[PDB]
Formats: structure tokens, sequence, C-alpha cells
RNA sequence: CCCCGCCGUUAGUUGCCAGCGGUUCGGCCGGGCACUCUAACGGGACUGCCCGCGAAAGCGGGAGGAAGGAGGGGACGACGUCUGGUCAGCAUGGCCCUUACGGCCUGGGCGACACACGUGCUACAAUGCCCACUACAAAGCGAUGCCACCCGGCAACGGGGAGCUAAUCGCAAAAAGGUGGGCCCAGUUCGGAUUGGGGUCUGCAACCCGACCCCAUGAAGCCGGAAUCGCUAGUAAUCGCGGAUCAGCCA
């Protein structure tokens, strides 16, 4: 029951380093539950194109961000002793509950 | 109509509430 | 019948009928009915002598109604009308006083449109 | 349409008579989208042509049309000198649509409160070979034969 | 024991569990008509029974999520012909020629700017 | 219909200048720019000269305006 | 008035972001602000340096500055004696402890914000404009690459009636987002106004 | 705007409800989408730019 | 490249009379991921198949398919034009001000009204207005916050106070719709302008110049001259919901 929620604004480099915190085995080691996908939460701005009037130009600019779950049953001490340097993804950051 | 203040459909439109459109 | 001075609504249900009298309306209709106690949707004409009476005793005994109104709000215009009052200056000269705009579209206060000329060299208009 | 002939759109069959001229019928009573009451304003007055006529509706409805459909038309030509009434001919698709509509346009020309009590008096006036409907066909095929004398100029 | 299909149409979602037996049906832990009451429509979401003579060969569960309720009308109408067919996949030439299998690709379209509307474009003057 | 709900704002430079000025006489013209300040019954009798964006206006503070506010007498605009 | 930004355009696909890091709606608003004063200081110490971008990365509170350049020399210094000192200059306005690089801009010649920098060099040192551009075509042109372009505005020798020279050769294929096309935009300011520097290297497609 | 005007800085601004936003990058005091504090022009230029992390161009 | 349409692989603190058990009958609990869904990655459409015309490209139609010839919507705007727009977003040459063309305040103005136009809103009603009950959305936003639920209050709202860094709590009611009831053709139970009065909130501060609530008031308007605008399909038309900016708000 060690929950940790993954976030970022990259979906590449989120499934590939959730699927990094999966390594005491798939489900031959600890347990695993499978990195959840949900959902992702999406901001929008939308911006006047030109400097001065034209009303009526405009273009639209997101800047979406995913999260992802994993979970893991059974918090043995041996499967956390790889969460020392075993990363390498930047603009992703962590969150970890109980 | 949507303009009359004490009406239902008048709360509504002015995304309000009151006497003529109760909360809860 | 004569339940304000002077006002005789007649023939509509009472709730209806009594905003025909001046300071009454869908409300003081809705109350002066329940705290009398005749039931809303009785024609006017279906009404006994002895709740007309609870009526016009209630109606007329409670509220500023009819000219006793409209002389009360009168002498309240005068009142700052009077008085330097910012309020009262709009009232003279007969423009909004809620602070609405005067550019366009003040027509409700102004009355119809007084029309004046355009140009006098210019553009088409 | 400067291309392509723009295919008549199919619309599906009536739930209560499985007839299109019915849908298409209520689509025109049909106002902002407001499609249920269009159909619950046409079936009652359906089951008020037969609480007053003892033939079926479906009859009613359809002997209505026929007599609104009209055979001639005038549209106006503009020509090397001004303006023009021509009677053409009338096609079939258009009969359809103009009799449709001006069914629903006379029943609410009718002073009866109720919309499905318009609809069945002028269903029935109609089929009857008077009402509102009927004149405006009867009045259109008179101008296409008043302007005979330019039927020369059809298009 | 039973037999499914899903079908969607314009953001609803029905959900068709065939069951033999009756006819009777039930959507959203309510009777048919308990839902759909008295929306002209609604009998339109069984014509493929009514077409496949299954009218009272066949119960129904249901179970409908989004949208409103002349869109979950149609998902139904797909979801009881889907489950139809994997009961027995010589229904769809009875049952394709109506086109019951076919799921409504019509979206609402997306809102545009200087437009009203989507589509609507705001009037204008002098021209 | 207007408002301030228990406090009844009025500004106190020009509060402490007029209760100042009734341990004795009423000091001809008083120059405020407040006009934002509710007029309160301790004031009826002097004379404020409020200002107006352009000149201070001698406002003889009477008691039938004893509520409203200074402003309300310092017009702004001048038309026709 | 038309044509956007060939990176804007393409920056989910065949380019990344100049920094690449995340943060919540309260940090956001400042660690790019920050972010920028990096760029800054970075465009005004590092100009000889020849620089096209600056990536900036961060992670646990840190930084991570990799300041691409044409002649990674001007950065270090004497064996080191320069490159500490802008690594103190930074971890100064950033309290975050940041961590300078440098990366080997082989080849000044295919990457665009040098290609017109250079153009916009000459330029100011009074330079023919028609030749400076059809020259950086070609300078870039042999260095490899499948096309190029280089636009410059108005006031081309000092003229009083604004103009645009351009010149371009092999394909700039714009409307394609398979492309991969560096763009730079380089500034020169002359004793007569300015002249903005545009360049486009097409290079390579999927 | 004004480099006058850049007296934003007052941290101490007096009375609270003057306080107001301008773009942190050219002043720019309309239009301030307050997420990024840059103005809907910086706002376009540094996403083109792509030194806004994780700001795509939207479509749909 | 994106989104929407059918299908799969992966993925189960959102989803389930699927199928069982337990029921405070709430997916509530045990339980399972099959389904719906969430979001990553694939498949799938090519005029490939069929008949007809064609020299070919293609055109017509027919199968099968969720979809058939560009399936639907976006992003995307060539060499150039308008000496178009913008020195007030930002840069920038030149020119000018330099105890003032710079700076700070407090008050006013940008909201002035005899008029004229653009864009809109709300209407002129019965396919309607009102009240009660009852049902189905998508997309968003929230901790100087969203505020369930209680108490005062006709109400705005005050007091109190849970959950929620949020597929998990809240904004949240969707509204047209459906059932019942009222109105009865009327300047009306249509319309809600105007004005009088009393009040809540945000703010140092609501006179000029705020929004909201309640009482009274209840204007013009009975479908609009000449003219003129939009839209070809989930489109118009109509119905509500959200967000940016923002103390509050003239939306
Ligand atoms: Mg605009
Ligand atoms: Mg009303
Ligand atoms: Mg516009
Ligand atoms: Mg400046
Ligand atoms: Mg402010
Ligand atoms: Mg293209
Ligand atoms: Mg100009
Ligand atoms: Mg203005
Ligand atoms: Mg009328
Ligand atoms: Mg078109
Ligand atoms: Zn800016």
């Amino acid at each position: 029951k060690i929950r940790i929620k993954l976030r970022g604004f990259d979906h590449k480099t989120l499934d590939a380093s959730a699927q990094k915190i999966v390594e005491a085995a798939r489900r031959s080691g600890a347990q695993v539950s499978g990195p959840i996908p949900l959902p992702t939460r999406v901001r929008r701005f939308t911006v006047i194109r030109g400097p001065f009037k034209h009303k009526d130009s405009r273009e639209h600019f997101e800047l979406r961000t995913h999260n992802r779950l994993v979970d893991i049953i059974n918090p043995n001490r041996k499967t956390i002793e790889q969460l020392m340097t075993l990363d390498l993804p930047t603009g992703v950051e962590i969150e970890i509950k109980t | 109509g949507k303009g009359d203040r004490r009406t239902r459909r008048g709360k509504i439109w002015r995304g309000t509430y009151g006497k003529y459109r109760p909360r809860k | 019948a004569r339940i304000a001075g002077v006002e005789i609504p007649r023939n509509k249900r009472v709730d209806v009928a009594l905003t025909y009298i001046y300071g009454i309306g869908k409300a003081r209709a809705k109350e002066a009915l329940e705290k009398t106690g005749i039931n809303p949707a009785t024609r006017v004409k279906d009404l006994t002598e002895a709740e007309v009476v609870r009526l016009r005793e209630y109606v007329e005994n409670t509220w500023k109604l009819e000219g006793e109104l409209r002389a009360e709000v009168a002498a309240n215009i005068k009142r700052l009308m009077d008085i330097g009052c910012y309020r009262g200056l709009r009232h003279r000269r007969g423009l909004p006083v809620r602070g609405q705009r005067t550019r366009t579209n003040a027509r409700t206060r102004k009355g119809p449109r007084k029309t004046v000329a355009g140009k006098k060299k210019a553009p088409r208009k | 349409a400067r291309r392509r002939r723009a295919e008549v759109r199919q619309l599906q069959p009536d739930l209560v008579y499985g007839d299109v001229l019915v849908t298409a019928f209520i689509n025109k009573i049909m106002r902002d989208g407001k499609k249920n009451l269009a159909a619950r304003i046409f079936y009652d007055a359906c089951k008020i042509i037969q609480e007053k006529t003892g033939q079926e509706p479906l009859k009613v409805f359809k002997q209505a049309v026929e007599n609104v459909k009209p055979r001639m038309e005038v549209r106006s030509r503009r020509v090397g000198g001004a303006n023009y009434q021509v009677p053409m001919e009338v096609s079939p698709r258009r009969q359809q649509s103009l009799a449709l509509r001006w069914l629903v346009q006379a029943a609410n020309q009718r002073p009866e409160r109720r919309a499905a009590v318009r609809i069945a008096h002028e269903l029935m006036d109609a089929a009857e070979g008077k009402g509102g409907a009927v004149k405006k066909k009867e009045d259109v095929e008179r101008m296409a034969e008043a302007n005979r004398a330019y039927a020369h100029y059809r298009w | 024991e039973q037999y499914y299909g899903t079908g969607r149409r314009k953001e609803a979602v029905a959900r068709v569990f065939l069951r033999p037996g009756n006819g009777k049906v039930t959507v959203n832990g309510q009777d048919f008509n308990e839902y759909f009451q008295g929306l002209v429509r609604a009998v339109a979401a069984l014509e493929p029974l009514r077409a496949v003579d299954a009218l009272g060969h066949f119960d129904a569960y249901i179970t409908v999520r989004g949208g409103g309720k002349s869109g979950q009308i149609d998902a139904i109408k797909l979801g009881i012909a889907r489950a139809l067919v994997q009961y027995n996949p010589d229904y769809r030439a009875k049952l394709k020629p109506l086109g019951f299998l076919t799921r409504d690709a019509r979206v609402v379209e997306r809102k545009k700017y200087g437009k009203h509307k989507a589509r609507r474009a705001p009037q204008y003057s002098k021209r | 219909p207007r408002s301030l709900k228990k406090g009844v704002f009025v500004d106190d430079h020009l509060l402490e200048k007029v209760l100042e000025l009734n341990a004795k006489g009423e000091k001809r013209l008083i120059k405020t720019w407040s006009r934002r300040s509710t007029i309160v019954p301790e004031m009826v009798g002097h004379t404020i000269a409020v200002y107006n964006g352009k000149q201070h206006v001698p406002v003889y503070i009477t008691e039938n305006m004893v509520g409203h506010k200074l402003g309300e007498f310092a017009p702004t605009r001048t038309y026709r | 008035g038309n044509k956007i930004h060939p990176i804007g355009f393409r920056l989910g696909i065949t380019r990344d972001w100049e920094s690449r890091w995340y943060a919540g709606k309260k940090q956001y608003r400042h660690l790019l602000l920050e972010d920028q004063r990096i760029r800054g200081l970075l465009e005004k110490e590092l100009y000889s340096a020849g620089l096209a971008r600056v990536d900036i990365e961060r992670a646990a509170d840190n930084v991570a500055v990799t300041v691409h350049v044409a002649k990674p020399g001007v950065v270090i210094g004497r064996g080191g004696e320069r490159i500490r000192v802008l690594r103190e200059e930074l971890a100064k306005l950033t309290g975050k402890n940041v961590a300078l690089n440098v990366q080997e801009v082989q080849n000044p010649n295919l990457s665009a914000p040098l290609v017109a920098q250079r153009v916009a060099e000459q330029i100011e040192r009074r330079f023919a404009v028609r030749r400076a551009i059809k020259q950086a075509v070609q300078r870039v042109m042999e260095s490899g690459a499948k096309g190029a372009k280089v636009i410059v505005s108005g006031r081309i020798g000092g003229a009083e009636q604004a103009r645009t020279e351009w010149a371009a050769q092999g394909r700039v294929p714009l409307h394609t987002l398979r492309a991969n096309i560096d763009y730079g935009f380089a500034l020169a300011r002359t004793t007569y106004g300015v002249l903005g520097v545009k360049a486009y290297i097409f290079l390579g497609e999927v | 705007a004004r480099k006058a005007l850049i007296e934003k800085a007052k941290r101490t601004p007096k009375f609270k409800v003057r306080a107001y936003t301008r773009c942190v990058r050219c002043g720019r005091a309309r239009s301030v989408y307050r997420f990024f504090g840059l103005c809907r022009i910086c706002l376009r230029e540094l996403a083109h730019k792509g030194q806004l992390p994780g700001v795509r161009k939207a479509s749909w």
C-alpha cells in the first residue's frame, strides 16, 4: 500500500518512467497492480493573435498534465532498496503516500 | 421572461438564488 | 369590491384582483390572503361579505395604499428636489436616476425622441 | 447547388402510421427542434379527426394534402425590360413541400386556441375542399393562368 | 447465461443484456416507461426485436449513462441489435439492411472563434 | 437602496476636525476633499466646502440631509 | 501578415521545449521567471560564445542549464576560470544550486539561430546584404543540409524605403510537420534603425 | 509601459486593493494570464520558442 | 500532427439487478474486471472486391464493413497586394521636453446627454407564462479556495462546520423535457423598463459610478419602413453548463 501518484507534462516520459518503477518483478518478487491511466487535466489559453485590434483572430494553447498511479501491496523494505539513484526522467514529479 | 428578476426563469439567467428560486 | 379605497377589482381570482390595488402586488396579495384565511382561488364574485370585510379590515388597515402612497412618493421626490441632492437634480431634468447611461438608451425617462440636425459639412449622414 | 443535383434527404417513417408524409408534416409543425410536442400536437390532432368524423385520420390527412398541392405557379423572371410573372409547371417534389407548409401556416392563422384543434380543423376543411390552405392554392394556379400570355419564357 | 452488446450515440452509451423470456425491459433500475415516460420516440429503441420477431421472446436489462434521453434511445437500439447478433450471427442479413448495426458518427460540432456558434457567423453591416 | 452594513463609514480626518469645531464655534468654510464621507447629525449647522475636481463649494449642511453623502451636493459635471 | 512560428508549430514533434520541467500552479509562474533571467544573463555575457539554444531542466528543487555554443572555449576560460564565475553568478539569483554544462555545437552553419546571428552581425559591419544572404545560404547548403532560407527585412542599405531581401535553395517545406527545420531570428541594431534576420534550415525528413 | 509605472514593485502598496498584475516580461498591464505572469503577447511569443514547458499548440 | 466515429492488447480505490454473498437495500460491504469508462499503443479504408462507361486518370452504381472515395471537425494561409494596422504591449532610427512633454498624491474624468448608427440582450405570448413534482449532459474550475451538512433569516446572506492538494470532496441546479395543477386571449398570471422604499456583500472607500435580495411601482412593446444579416446537417433554430480576466462588478 505505497501509493505513488506520478504526473508531468509528457506522456512518453511518464509511462516509460512509471514502467521503470516496477522492478521486483512483473508479478514475481512483490505483487504490482499495473500502472493506472487516470485522467489528464487540460488547462487552455486562448489569445488574440496580433498585438492590436483584430478581435476575431485568436490562437489556442493548452498545457496538459497526465497522471499515473502504480500502487504496490507488500511494502517490503528489500524492494524499496531500489529507490536510491534509480531514475532518469527530469520533468516528472513524484508523490508518495501510504 | 428571463428579464423578471422575481421568477424562476429570471433567476436562472442571472445565476442567482432567492425567494423566487430557493437554493435547496 | 371596495377592498382598498375605491378599488373594486372583480370577477378574476382574488389574488389577481388585489393586485389591481396600488400598493399591492403578487406578494402582498398572497400574504393578505394567508393572514386573513381566504382561499386564493375563489372568484371575487364568490366571496362572503364576512370575508370581504376581514380583507378590507386588513389590507386597508395595515399598509400605505392607493393615493395615500402616491402622495408620499410624490413628496418623497420633492423632498430630494428641495435639498441640493444629486438624485434630485436628475429628477428635475428628467433623466435616469440609478446611474444609467445617457448617451444612448435613456428613452424611458427621456420620453420620445427630440430629433435635431446632423451635419454641416461631412460624409453622407 | 452549383455542382451536383442535391439529393432529397429520405426521412424515417412515421411511428404510428408508418408513413413518411406524416414525418414530413410533423417536421413542419416543429419549431426550435421541439420535435416531441410537435408529434404530441399532430397525434392529438389525429384523435380529433375521428372523434368528429368516423373516417380514420390517415385518409383524411392524405386527402387534405391532395387538395392543396398546386398544379401551376408563377415565379418572377428578370428580363431585358423588367420583371415577368412566368407560369411554370410544379415538380411533384415541390407540390409535396408547398402543400405541407401552407397547411401548417393556414392552421396557425386559425383562431382556435389549442394547436391540435387548429391542425385538425385545417386538415378537415382542406380534405373538404375549403379552409385557408386551399385558397392559397386555387389562388396560386389563378396567377399562373392569369399570366398565361407569358407562359413562353418557361426557364 | 445472457447476451450482450454495447452501442453508443452522441455522448450516450447503452449497456444491453438480453435474457430469454417474456418481453419485459428495465432501464436503470426502472421500468421502460417509468424512464422514457411519454416521449413519442421511445418505442423505437426496440425496432431490432420488432423486425426479428422477438417482441415477446426476449427480456432485456439495460443501464444507460450519458448525454440525453433521445441519444440514449438510439444507443439502446444498437445495444439491442448488437446483443441480438452475438446471440445469432445469422440475424445480420435480416438486420443489416435496416442499418441498426451502424453507430451514428454524428456528434456535436465544435465552437469556432469569431463565430457565434460553430457556424453561425456574426452579423455585419455596410457592404 | 444603498449599503454599508454596520460601520457607517465617515472619513475621520474630517471627523476629528468637525468634532473639534464643537469645543467652541463653527468655522466658516471647511476644505474637504473627502466627498467620500457620510454625513452625521453632529455636522448640522456648519458650512463644508466640498471639492469638485475643480472647486470647493459652500455646502450649507442642514438636517434634512443628515444621512446622505458630501459628494451628493458637489455636482461634478457642467451641463448646458 | 500570414505564417506561424515553425518551431512553435512543431513543439510536439521534431522539436522540444527549451526548458522542460514541471510545476503546479503555485510555482510555474516563478520558475519561468527565474528560467528567463537565466537566458537573459546567458545571452548578454555569452554573446561571443555564439550560443544556439539554452536548455533548462529542473527537478528536485535543483536546476540544470545546458548552454549549447559554437566555441565552448570562451565559456570554459582559463582551464575553468570563467565557467565558475557564471555558475556562481547563476546560483546567486537562483538560490537553488545551478549545474552549468556546455554542449559542442559542431557546425555553426547548421543551427539556424547562429546562421542568422552571423548575417545580422555582418549587417552592422555594413556588409552587402544581397551577398551576405546568398553566401549564408551556401555556407549552410554545403554543410550537409537538404535546404535552407534567409530573410532580411528592410532599410537594406540604410535605404529610406524598407525592402525585403530573400534567398533560399533546396527544399524548405514549412507546411509539412515531418520536417525538422531549425528556425533562428537575429536582430540587427544599425545606425539608422533595426533589421530582422530569419534563418530557416531544413535538414532531413521523418 | 512607462518605467516609472513599474512601481507595481510596491510590495507595500498602501491599501491592498491597489495591487495589480503587469506582465513580468514587457510591463503590459492588460490581458495578463496569471498562471504565467505573462501578458497575452509575451505568452504567445514564449510559447512558440518552446520556453514554457508542456505548453503545446491546442486543437480539437 | 490533433479531435470525433468501429475493434483489439495493456490497465483496475472510477465502473456492477453482468454472476454470487452479505443488505442500515446506498455499489453500501465482501468480492471480481467481464462491461461502461479512463489513456497509452495498435488494427482498420486501399477505389482493395463487384457490375457498367473510359485510352488512362477516373465516373456511375453494388457488396461486405462502424465507416466508401476528402467518413466528420481542427491545426495548417504560396510569390505577392493593400506606402493596410499597430512608435499605447514590446522592441527601434530620427525628432522634441529636461525644477517639466519626467514624478508623487488626493478629487474629478474615461459613465457627461438635444441627437444619429453598429453589435447584442429581453420581449410583444397558449407550439405560451406560472407553481409544484420528476428525469437524462459534456466540458471545466477550487486550498489568500470550492464550501457538503446544520442554525438565524421571506431572501441576498450571516453564524457554525465536515470532506476535498480532488475519476474519490465541492461548485452542481443542468435547462429545455416529462407528470400534475393554475392562467383563458386580456397590455393579460404577456413584457419587466422606470421609479419609491428597506436591506446583504466585496472593498480604506460604492455621491459622481458596483453587483445581488426583498416590498411597492409595472413603461414601451400586439412581430417591426426603405433596406439588410446568418446558416446546406447535429447545421440553423432552441436549451442550459463551464472558464479565462477578476476583491467586487456593470457579462
Ligand atoms: Mg476580440
Ligand atoms: Mg412575468
Ligand atoms: Mg465579435
Ligand atoms: Mg517605454
Ligand atoms: Mg484589481
Ligand atoms: Mg495542407
Ligand atoms: Mg493610422
Ligand atoms: Mg470607454
Ligand atoms: Mg396579446
Ligand atoms: Mg457551406
Ligand atoms: Zn507582456
